[PDB]
């Protein structure tokens, strides 16, 4: 809503003050643009600093939904959505994020009628298991890039409202502010959901004059 | 005592590159003495091709003449070429809905029904067929 | 007007013979990455 808010003066949050100052206060004809232009550096500085990590990165190479493949997503998707250390997913609404999207690649890949792969998202605890299944059960996916259907649809139900937000910026677009402040709070207290566990990528809540 | 999934086929339109196999698979059918000795500047290879024709693109028109039927990519295919289905991506009927829908009347249509609801259409006026007036005004 | 033409189609892999397995593999790499980007290209405009 643009009002002000104290927070410490970590990696992520310099990040968010540089795109309030150049991005975010830019008109709506202008964003879009802009966005455009500094597409790069906003995902390598979205990638290095942020807690929302530029979601189409593949081993730290930035990428694209387009450019990237199923497999790809799945794998990037288990990795910013399930802790290996507590072995389990952060959300119930993530799990199910990610187990709709195994469901729609076995849609696009399957050529008949047949059995989910996935019958149940409880199957997902173990979510490299169900990964190395279902895309044995459908190879074609491991090497195909996102069908454009499919990135429209994981678009959609990243903005699904009942649904956890996020801990990604899938795509720079007029969306992009929402993407990025939405739901930064729980990640102060939840640092096992952070890409490398760091402070300087959350945005902590702090009083300037109370820290002293 | 009180109160499993089912999948479905989604078009997924291949370009149909030529198979590429390995190396030692692709020299042994050719001849042995063949590498080095053609100059492959004066080789003309076809890379590209494409057609507009009765049953619309390359690939339809080629599932039409082999198999003599559409399969689902092939149909969906025919039926965006034809209009029948239009892409949609966003709200529709306060749901949010992202693939196929109906041109004319807007509701979502799945690649499972797109043959059930089109194949009818796509087959009476694709191909040789009475000449229709307003293709050739009136 | 007499406008008689024949063509003769080879298969490509007669081709592939003709060239070494290094350049064979690079040329097999290129046009895997040159396909997922016409197939990413072709499925977008197909939809918009």
């Amino acid at each position: 809503m643009g009002e002000p808010i104290h927070k410490i003066a970590t990696r992520g949050v310099m990040l968010w003050k540089e795109f309030d100052e150049t991005i975010f206060n830019l008109p709506k004809n202008k964003l879009v643009p802009t966005l455009e232009a500094k597409r790069d550096y906003i995902i390598s500085r979205l990638n290095a600093d942020f807690q929302k990590p530029w979601f189409a990165t593949v081993n730290g190479q930035a990428r694209d939904l387009a450019t990237m493949t199923y497999e790809e997503v799945a794998k990037r998707l288990v990795e910013l959505m399930f802790i290996r250390s507590t072995n389990s997913w952060f959300d119930v609404t993530w799990r199910t994020f990610t187990g709709d999207f195994l469901r729609r690649v076995e849609e696009r890949f399957t050529k008949s009628k047949t059995l989910s792969l996935i019958q149940s998202y409880s199957l997902l605890d173990k979510p490299d298991e169900a990964i190395e299944k279902v895309f044995n059960a459908y190879p074609a996916a491991r090497e195909q890039f996102l069908n454009a259907q499919d990135i429209d649809h994981f678009l959609s139900m990243c903005q699904n409202p009942m649904q956890k937000p996020v801990p990604f910026v899938p795509v720079l677009d007029r969306r992009f502010e929402i993407f990025f402040k939405k739901d930064s709070l729980w990640q102060s207290e939840h640092l096992e959901a952070v890409v490398d566990q760091d402070v300087q990528r959350t945005c902590i809540l702090h009083g300037p004059v109370a820290a002293q | 005592n009180g109160n499993q999934v089912e999948i479905q086929p989604r078009a997924n339109i291949q370009l149909d590159f030529p198979e590429l196999k390995p190396y030692k698979q692709v020299k042994q059918i050719a001849p042995a003495e063949l590498e080095g000795l053609l100059d492959l500047e004066r080789v003309i290879v076809v890379t590209g091709f494409a057609e507009v024709g009765p049953w619309g693109s390359a690939r339809t028109r080629w599932e039409m003449e082999a198999f003599g039927e559409f399969s689902l990519e092939g149909c969906v295919e025919m039926a965006w070429i034809m209009g029948f289905i239009s892409y949609h991506n966003g709200n529709l009927k306060g749901r949010p809905y992202t693939g196929w829908v109906d041109s004319k009347t807007k509701e979502p249509v799945d690649d499972k029904d797109v043959k059930a609801k089109y194949e009818t259409s796509i087959l009476e006026h694709s191909g040789i067929r009475l000449i229709e007036p307003e293709l050739f005004n009136g | 007007g007499q406008k008689g033409g024949q063509a003769i189609v080879v298969h490509p892999d007669y081709l592939y013979g003709a060239i070494t397995e290094d350049r064979y593999n690079e040329y097999v790499a290129k046009v895997s990455a040159r396909e997922k980007s016409a197939y990413k290209f072709f499925h977008n405009g197909m939809i918009y």
